[PDB]
């Protein structure tokens, strides 16, 4: 059927078969220039890589490594979307009736990688599937499955990593060690199209993590790191970033001293520590390590004392023996602080707060949940997802290159020097839309931003708003209802604070809810059509209700 | 700071 596609679409009367010559014109029609020229150069590298062209000796008379060659082909195919079809035919021509035993194998490797990193256009898809269908029984199903995967999970944003080239010769699946905050590391099977959403799902099913919202996948190399989220990014395309960093640093592409952590980035505005035990355990560890390192850094001593005391209850209980306490404190407190004063004053203060608060003498889970809740309150900014955003038009946010950190407390705009310029509660967020621009409207000021992640950052806020909205038991009245002889109805004025009395704002399927009026104190029936639910989980202050009018 | 997480290195955008 690829014969029929060539007969119909091949522009220069090009051979449907193998050629050992350059190409004077591209196989398909390209109205755009550059695409036209790129098609021919790509072709030159495909051939030089399959051995069908001699590689030069120390335009393209220039040499390159076969790795550099692959990167060239796949690279053009990603950056320029049209060539994606042309290139496939280019590797089909050379793989149809290729009688050199090695050239065939190299071509099919090139389909392994290219079918790893991008899709065909809609028009050409089925034909490619048929040509793969009559493949060698070795790579035949391999490439079909790689194409199904890639077609599902999107276009890779990077050319194949060295690790993938290995996987292609192996025709296998890739093992990857993911470090949990416990220090134990779960090894996961991964292919080219693997996504941090998928990987996090696998970690969940592995350690049984039911409350997964906010667990992200971080990647660390060479005293630098970034996040893959639980979102739709491809970790192979992070590993490629790391490789192209290591080659920049001079080490080998296969040197690869990178690592993947499974870490808690988010805290949801509805976060309940007592909901999941597993989450509480991983994020307990993550917290304590963070205190050891100085990531999570205390502003007041009593808080640190209380954390250490809790930790002792978790590891010790109501037994106070300074042989155990003076043993734990050096390991928990960071070096910088533990050196600041004597272990006698340290064990004495930890045991002091221990005796004071623990008078109940509480499951260890309870104390761990307590310290998780403590963390969530103390460090809203360190538990935020960070984005880079550049302001275009707004007042009160003068900066034009900024860092937006979204977290459970709200949106926070950050100075390049880390001072917070503008805070926003989600109750104050009147809309956030992506166009690569972003339109943020608050209750008072409207802004416009250009950030690359804008879609994502408009999505996350949406996820947080809807979340709150479904849990919101608070509402404001829109129109009035004057009281009647009917005492079933609830009186209210415009802008009243209606509390909706164990109606989660989720239940809007019904058109009636009952509640009480915060001003009146009267309690009665309200039409759900007169309610505007406020996305807060605590009673909204007068300050917030004056703005909402 | 926020951008520098001790033990993981520096972020990137």
């Amino acid at each position: 059927t690829f014969p029929k596609f060539a007969v119909t679409y091949f522009q220069k009367s090009a051979s449907h078969t193998h050629i050992q010559k350059p190409l004077r014109y591209p196989l398909l029609y390209h109205e755009n220039d550059t695409d036209h020229s790129a098609a021919l150069d790509v072709w030159i590298i495909i051939l030089r890589f399959m051995g069908d062209l001699p590689e030069p000796v120390v335009i393209s008379d220039r040499p390159m490594s076969n790795l550099e060659k692959v990167h060239f082909i796949v690279g053009y195919a990603i950056m320029r979307p049209g060539l994606r079809d042309e290139i496939y035919c280019q590797i089909c021509k050379q793989l149809s009736e290729n009688y050199k035993t090695s050239s065939r194998a190299r071509g099919w490797i090139l389909l392994s990688l290219c079918l790893g990193c991008f899709p065909p256009s809609e028009r050409f898809m089925k034909y490619l599937l048929n040509f793969i269908s009559q493949g060698p029984p070795s790579y035949g199903p391999f490439c079909a499955e790689r194409l199904q995967r890639t077609f599902a999970n999107g276009v890779r944003a990077e050319p194949p990593t060295w690790l993938e080239l290995q996987a292609v010769k192996s025709k296998k699946h890739i093992p990857i060690q993911v470090i949990l905050a416990t220090g134990r590391s779960l090894t996961i099977s991964v292919d080219s199209a693997s996504t941090s959403r998928e990987i996090c799902q696998h970690v969940a099913q592995k350690q049984g993590l039911r409350d997964n919202l906010g667990f992200s996948l971080q990647v660390a190399v060479y005293d630098k790191f970034w996040s893959l989220g639980s979102g739709c990014d491809h970790l192979m395309d992070a590993v490629a970033q790391c490789e192209q960093l290591a080659r920049e640093r001079g080490e080998s592409q296969r040197q690869a001293p990178w690592r993947i952590y499974f870490r808690k980035e988010f805290f949801t505005p509805w976060h309940d520590s007592q909901e999941d035990p597993v989450s509480t355990e991983l994020i307990y560890h993550q917290v304590l390590r963070g205190v050891w390192s100085g990531e999570y850094n205390f502003e007041k001593e009593e808080e640190l004392v209380e954390l250490l005391a809790r930790h002792c209850y978790v590891q010790l209980g109501a037994t106070v023996k300074s042989n155990a306490v003076q043993e734990l404190l050096p390991s928990c407190v960071p070096s910088k602080l533990y050196r600041t004063k004597s272990p006698e004053k340290w064990a004495s203060l930890v045991t002091a707060a221990h005796a004071k608060a623990q008078y109940t003498q509480a499951t260890p889970l309870a104390v761990r949940e307590q310290t998780v809740e403590a963390a969530r309150l103390l460090w809203p900014l360190l538990f935020s997802r960070l984005f880079e955003v550049t302001t275009l038009s707004g007042p009160r946010l003068p900066k034009t290159q900024l860092v937006l950190a979204i977290n459970w407390k709200g949106m926070y705009f950050l100075d390049q020097k880390e001072r917070t310029l503008l805070g926003l509660s989600f109750a104050e967020v009147m809309g956030l839309v992506a166009n690569k621009k972003l339109l943020l409207a608050t209750l008072q000021e409207e802004y416009e931003f250009v950030s690359p992640s804008s879609v994502a950052i408009a999505e996350m806020v949406a996820l947080f708003l809807g979340g709150l909205k479904e849990r919101s038991v608070f509402a404001m009245a829109l129109q009035d209802r004057r009281a009647t002889d009917d005492i079933t109805l609830l009186p209210f004025k415009k802008g009243d604070l209606l509390i909706l009395t164990k109606k989660q704002g989720l239940l809007a399927s019904e058109n009636w809810a009952l509640g009480q009026n915060d001003r009146t104190g009267k309690t009665g029936l309200v039409p759900t059509a007169c309610l505007y639910t406020i996305p807060s989980v605590t009673k909204p202050s007068t300050q917030l209700l004056s703005l909402l009018a | 700071s926020i951008l520098n997480r001790p033990g993981l290195g520096s972020i990137v955008f």
